[PDB]
């Protein structure tokens, strides 16, 4: 599934981003029996990447009723919605530190029960630059 | 839980074998996914559940599960092979990965 | 081994001699199209295994593949000579020729099963 | 020397899926007058020597049961009054007569132009709407929430949204197993089986944190998981005890009945006699700290003695995952529970739950479709048993020995999993070989 | 007397006691969607039945809970000793470690009641 | 139109005709209907002559 | 040269979400689903 | 023609899926058939077609 991003965003310390990622045509799934769209009960996934460094994962929406998990590391100024109109997820982080210059990513899960945490598809990545 | 991968980086020749180490604190069973990242590209999914290739993926390559000890297995290295690796176990990625780079 | 309908334009007793493997080919979601006729298909195919296995069992023949009977046979029906029919002749043409005379056949079978069953509860009794 | 021998009817059983039909013992949402009369009394045959493999969490019947609900939440609506032409310009009025400090804004007085029987008149009417279910346009004019992306179909008022009790039954071929285990987690072999021509009564009450009206364990708290280190899958919790939680809604509501076109009829909600308050479900304190600490004791098993385990309320979502929803009397709710998951632990009162209310439903999560739940005439109130818990641990630092659970939900498999956790279908294999020293004559 | 399944796990010999028990458990509105799984439901029961009902057939051994043939045991399906099997074993068990060898078995079985039952025949006629 | 603040009203499709076809209702197999022959029989009690249909 | 007129652009008052709020849009229709009604006037 | 899909909300929950402004030149829609195939086969045809007139 294809992935849209935002674009690079410029920030000052103690401000505030949002990070905008668009699966079109890829919330909602037919059901047969059902005989309707319905939207599945997939996982978005955000993960950044320091300059040079390996990946870290921030946390995850099910897109069905807005579950979120946050990793321990960023509880408290990390907020991740979406909204099931538009096909798109949020990134809300607050209180930036000078160290949280990163690539994002948002990933695809199928949220499968054979396959935990598969990220099978990625978006292009955002880079998000904080500094004085 | 805590995930180990190892040698932090290795360069092979054109066509080489090589092998990369994951290794899990705790039994994990299968859930392990292997990610591909090209300097300057976002990664993609290269094997999940440890041992099934990703759509679009080369048959050359191969993971295996041994206990807690996971590898994977690369065959008839490819210029394109270039970059690093990262191994996940569910929320945990392994720190620096592993950079492959041709010799 | 040929298969289902193999042996359908064999000889009467190359025929006789692999019923089975025509003999197992009788038997074997939403309210959709395709559903409603798989339904409709699937409770047609029973019904006319069971209509045909219950025939069986008035003739006194349930679970046998070739079963005799004690009706003598007509002439009127078919006077060809045995070593014909069975050497050169397929089944096909053999219905086609007492596609008529089949009911009263049945009804004769019938009676005589009938009688037969009668005849040894009364030997069983006596 | 040895001949093979056929048997007929031998205990044989391997595992199949297979469709399910329903028996049960006013018009109901569940149809459960079309669900065949059950046996008075169930036939029930202990199976000893037997250990089956069991696993809930790869079961059919969960999906199976999520197939039924779902058809029968739809079929139950064809045959009620669309509300497409209340999608109108709305003028709502903040709502500030005898009410509470907590209910400030809570309600709105919406006036709208609607359609008369006769198509060409038209009539100007007024409807009472909860904050939830309008939305500002930008008095102030104010839509109904879902008029954007969603039909509404009002549910016909006369229907019951009650949880009657259904019996899955097998056909005819086919048998259920029922594990007997008392200390009987998710997966693995249960050495207890015993077989049932079908379950016992299921009520497919929807809730989301808090499992209502559902089946105690026998002996003790029990932590059910898929898997526990994976801190994505849903922490099914069992009581061994239930849980009382009164609650009700005690504005005195008026069902108004418009009719909005030939044979048509939107029943609005008409002013309220008396004050208004805030709809507010009670749990016993000392109940549920006796409850939550027996939780906490089974808890250390999966994570270790010395570990430090607190309760986090929900950390976001839509409004039916933050909250504990569930309907009661026709009416869904919204309830905080913000007070249950406070507390930590290391090794007469009552806590008021502020709940809210819900009008536009949208259940399921079906693309282009709404619910919309008439107001219940009168003063409900319904009292029921939390029986289970929905939790979701958190991730951690490798440094913290505090693992952090939090109530989760919204996939309704979850909550049917806690009632068809001890069964499982089989397929019935009566035909057996077996060499013996009988030669057929 | 145990009830439908009640000898699932008792031994070969008590388990070939009580046949009978689970043998007649094998076989015992509008389109809704209880209905439609009700019918459903009622189709698949009386087709599974009669495919073991025909199965039984084929063999030559309708109407029999037990049917001795004429298939020699090819002592490489299994191998074990008569007195551990019938005292000391579970029917699951025994389909556990024959569930790729039925087939073949199946096909004998139909075999040899085809030629058994022509074999008759030459005898019933000379 | 009177039915308009209590019913709404589909048009009975002019081409389906009203007129009345006798239909005979037949039970399926493994059933059989009785016809009473008695031609006192005033619909209660026993039918002295049963013939079967 | 051929596509002379076999384009129609339309443009029409349509309803909204809201009932009684009407919507003006346009659209491109091709010449063999609209006719004429005796810029000129179509369906 | 590059045709553009433009959604139009006609009602609740109900899109009309309009036709936008179409982008470059717009030209006409049309099929390809190769002359000497479609030659050969026509030859086929009537070939075969002499056999009955
Ligand atoms: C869990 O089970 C309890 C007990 O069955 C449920 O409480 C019951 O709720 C229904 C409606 O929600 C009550 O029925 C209503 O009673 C009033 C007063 O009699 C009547 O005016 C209404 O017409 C309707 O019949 C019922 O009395 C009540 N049972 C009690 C209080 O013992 C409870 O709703 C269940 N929990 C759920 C569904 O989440
Ligand atoms: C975590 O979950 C995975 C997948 O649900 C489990 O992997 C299964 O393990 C069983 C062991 O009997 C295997 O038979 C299955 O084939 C595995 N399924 C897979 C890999 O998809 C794993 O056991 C679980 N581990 C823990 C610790 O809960
Ligand atoms: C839930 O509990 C609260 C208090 O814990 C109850 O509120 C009281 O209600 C009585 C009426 O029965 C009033 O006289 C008190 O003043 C209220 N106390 C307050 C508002 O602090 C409430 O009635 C209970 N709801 C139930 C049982 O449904
Ligand atoms: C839920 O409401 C019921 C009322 O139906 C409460 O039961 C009453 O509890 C009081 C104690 O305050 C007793 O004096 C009454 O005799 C009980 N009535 C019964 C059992 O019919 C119940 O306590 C409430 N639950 C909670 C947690 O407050
Ligand atoms: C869980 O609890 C926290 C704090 O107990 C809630 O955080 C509050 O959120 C509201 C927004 O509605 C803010 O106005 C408060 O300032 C917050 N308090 C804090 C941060 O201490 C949180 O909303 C609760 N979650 C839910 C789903 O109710
Ligand atoms: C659930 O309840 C908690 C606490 O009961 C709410 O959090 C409070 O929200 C108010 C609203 O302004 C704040 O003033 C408080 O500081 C918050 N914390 C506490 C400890 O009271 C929370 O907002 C509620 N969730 C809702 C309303 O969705
Ligand atoms: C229809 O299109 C196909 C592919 O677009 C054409 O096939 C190509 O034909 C050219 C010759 O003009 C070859 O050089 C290519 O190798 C062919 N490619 C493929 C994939 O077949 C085909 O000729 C066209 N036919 C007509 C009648 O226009
Ligand atoms: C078909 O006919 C030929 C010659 O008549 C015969 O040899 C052959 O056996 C027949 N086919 C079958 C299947 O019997
Ligand atoms: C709502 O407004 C109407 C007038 O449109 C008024 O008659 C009614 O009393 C109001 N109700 C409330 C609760 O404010
Ligand atoms: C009316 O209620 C709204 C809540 O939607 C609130 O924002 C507004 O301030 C209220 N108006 C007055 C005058 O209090
Ligand atoms: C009903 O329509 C009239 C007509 O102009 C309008 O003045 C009035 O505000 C409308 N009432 C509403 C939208 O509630
Ligand atoms: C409909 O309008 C509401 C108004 O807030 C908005 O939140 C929602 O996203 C809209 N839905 C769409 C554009 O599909
Ligand atoms: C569940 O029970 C089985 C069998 O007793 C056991 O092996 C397993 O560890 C238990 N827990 C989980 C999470 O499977
Ligand atoms: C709720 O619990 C009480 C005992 O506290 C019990 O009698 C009642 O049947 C339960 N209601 C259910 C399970 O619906
Ligand atoms: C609710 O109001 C009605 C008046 O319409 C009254 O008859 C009834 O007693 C009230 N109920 C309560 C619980 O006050
Ligand atoms: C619940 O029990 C714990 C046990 O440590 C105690 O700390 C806490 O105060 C209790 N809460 C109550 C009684 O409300
Ligand atoms: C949660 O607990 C803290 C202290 O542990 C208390 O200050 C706070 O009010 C509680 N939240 C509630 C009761 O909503
Ligand atoms: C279970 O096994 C014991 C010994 O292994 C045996 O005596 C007993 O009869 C068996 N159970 C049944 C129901 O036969
Ligand atoms: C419909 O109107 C008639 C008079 O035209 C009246 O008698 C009847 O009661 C009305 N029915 C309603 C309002 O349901
Ligand atoms: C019909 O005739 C029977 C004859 O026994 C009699 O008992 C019964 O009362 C009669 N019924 C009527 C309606 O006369
Ligand atoms: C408009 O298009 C129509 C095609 O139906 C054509 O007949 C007419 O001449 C055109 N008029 C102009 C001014 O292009
Ligand atoms: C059609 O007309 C609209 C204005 O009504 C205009 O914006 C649009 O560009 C036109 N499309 C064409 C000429 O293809
Ligand atoms: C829409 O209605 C207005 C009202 O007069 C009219 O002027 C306009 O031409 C209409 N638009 C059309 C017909 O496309
Ligand atoms: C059609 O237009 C889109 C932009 O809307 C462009 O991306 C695409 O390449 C165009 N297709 C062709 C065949 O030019
Ligand atoms: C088709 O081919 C035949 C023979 O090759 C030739 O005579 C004829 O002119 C051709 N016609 C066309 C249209 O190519």
């Amino acid at each position: 599934v294809r992935l849209d991003q935002s674009g690079t965003a410029v920030k000052k310390p103690g401000a505030s981003v949002r990070v905008s990622c668009r699966a079109p045509d890829s919330f909602t799934v037919y059901r047969p029996r059902l005989s309707a769209y319905f939207i599945g009960e997939f996982n978005i996934h955000w993960l950044r990447q320091a300059p040079g460094q390996g990946l870290e994962w921030l946390g995850f929406v099910n897109i069905f009723r807005g579950a979120v998990k946050y990793s321990s590391r960023f509880q408290g100024r990390i907020t991740i919605t979406r909204d099931t109109s538009s096909e798109t997820s949020y990134l809300d982080l607050g209180a930036l530190k000078a160290d949280d210059t990163a690539t994002y990513y948002c990933a695809w899960d199928k949220n499968v029960d054979d396959n935990p945490w598969r990220l099978d598809s990625w978006g292009q990545g955002t880079l998000v630059i904080v500094s004085s | 839980i805590q995930v180990t991968q190892s040698p932090s980086s290795l360069s092979a020749s054109i066509g080489d074998t090589i092998t990369v180490a994951c290794e899990v604190s705790q039994d994990v069973g299968w859930a392990v996914n292997w990610y591909h990242q090209r300097p300057g590209r976002p990664p993609y999914n290269l094997i999940y559940t440890a041992h099934n290739l990703a759509p679009g993926v080369a048959s050359r390559f191969r993971g295996s599960r041994v206990g807690t000890y996971f590898t994977l297995t690369i065959n008839n290295l490819l210029p394109e092979d270039v970059g690093t690796y990262y191994c996940q176990v569910f929320d945990s990625f392994a720190p620096g990965g592993t950079r492959v780079d041709l010799r | 081994f040929l298969g289902f309908l193999g042996a359908a334009g064999s000889t009467m007793g190359a025929a006789s001699m692999t019923l089975t493997v025509q003999a197992r080919n009788l038997l074997s979601l939403k309210l959709t199209v395709w559903g409603i006729k798989q339904l409709q298909a699937r409770v047609l195919a029973v019904e006319r295994y069971l209509r045909d296995q219950q025939l069986l069992g008035i003739w006194g023949c349930s679970g046998k593949l070739i079963c005799c009977t004690n009706v003598p046979w007509n002439s009127s029906w078919s006077n060809r000579n045995l070593s014909e029919i069975w050497d050169n002749m397929t089944w096909l043409q053999w219905d086609k020729e007492i596609s008529n005379y089949t009911q009263i056949i049945y009804g004769l079978l019938e009676e005589s099963q009938n009688q037969q069953e009668k005849n040894e509860q009364d030997l069983l009794a006596l | 020397n040895l001949w093979v021998t056929v048997y007929y009817g031998v205990p044989v059983w391997k595992d199949a899926e297979t469709t399910l039909f329903c028996a049960s013992d006013k018009h109901n949402v569940w149809a459960t007058h079309a669900c065949v009369p059950t046996d008075p009394n169930p036939q029930e045959i202990h199976l000893e020597n037997v250990t089956e493999e069991f696993n809930m969490w790869k079961n059919n019947m969960v999906e199976q049961m999520h197939t039924d609900i779902i058809s029968l939440w739809d079929q139950s609506l064809k045959p009620c009054v669309k509300l497409t032409p209340l999608c109108v310009t709305l003028q709502c009025t903040n709502v500030t007569n005898n009410i509470t400090d907590d209910m400030r804004g809570e309600l709105k007085n919406c006036s709208f132009n609607m359609t008369t029987e006769l198509r060409d008149k038209k009539q100007k009417v007024y409807s009472l709407f909860y904050r939830l279910d309008v939305v500002q346009i930008n008095n102030k004019e104010y839509r109904l929430i879902n008029c954007n992306t969603s039909a509404i179909t009002q549910a016909c008022p006369k229907v019951s949204f009650e949880p009657i009790p259904i019996h899955y039954c097998a056909p005819a071929g086919f048998a259920i197993l029922k594990c007997k285990d008392k200390k009987f987690n998710g997966t693995g072999p249960c050495p207890s089986v015993s077989t049932v021509q079908c379950t016992h009564g299921i009520k497919p009450v929807v809730s989301t944190q808090l499992l209502l009206n559902g089946s105690l364990a026998e002996e003790e708290v029990m932590i059910r998981s898929e898997n526990i280190t994976n801190n994505a899958k849903n922490i099914l919790v069992q009581f061994n005890t239930p849980v009382q939680i009164n609650c009700t809604r005690p504005n005195n509501n008026t069902r108004k009945s418009i009719r909005i076109g030939p044979g048509q009829a939107f029943y609005a909600t008409g002013d309220i006699i008396g004050d208004i308050r805030q709809a507010h479900c009670n749990v016993s304190k000392a109940t549920w700290n006796e409850t939550l600490g027996k939780v906490v004791k089974q808890l250390r098993k999966h994570f270790g003695n010395n570990t430090i385990i607190r309760f986090a309320n929900s950390s976001g979502g839509d409004l039916e995952v933050t909250t504990h929803s569930f309907n009661c009397g026709g009416e869904f709710f919204y309830c905080n529970t913000s007070g249950l998951f406070n507390s930590t632990w290391i090794s007469n009162d009552s806590i008021t739950l502020p709940c809210r209310i819900k009008q536009i439903i949208n259940m399921w999560q079906r693309i282009g479709q709404a619910m919309y739940a008439p107001p219940i005439q009168g003063v409900i109130r319904c009292v029921s048993n939390i029986t289970g818990l929905i939790l979701t641990r958190d991730g951690g630092s490798t440094n913290s020995t505090t693992e952090t659970f939090r109530p989760g939900g919204g996939d309704m498999r979850d909550n049917w999993r806690s009632e068809l956790y001890k069964y499982k279908v089989v397929k019935i294999e009566p035909l057996g070989v077996a060499p013996t020293r009988c030669k057929r004559r």
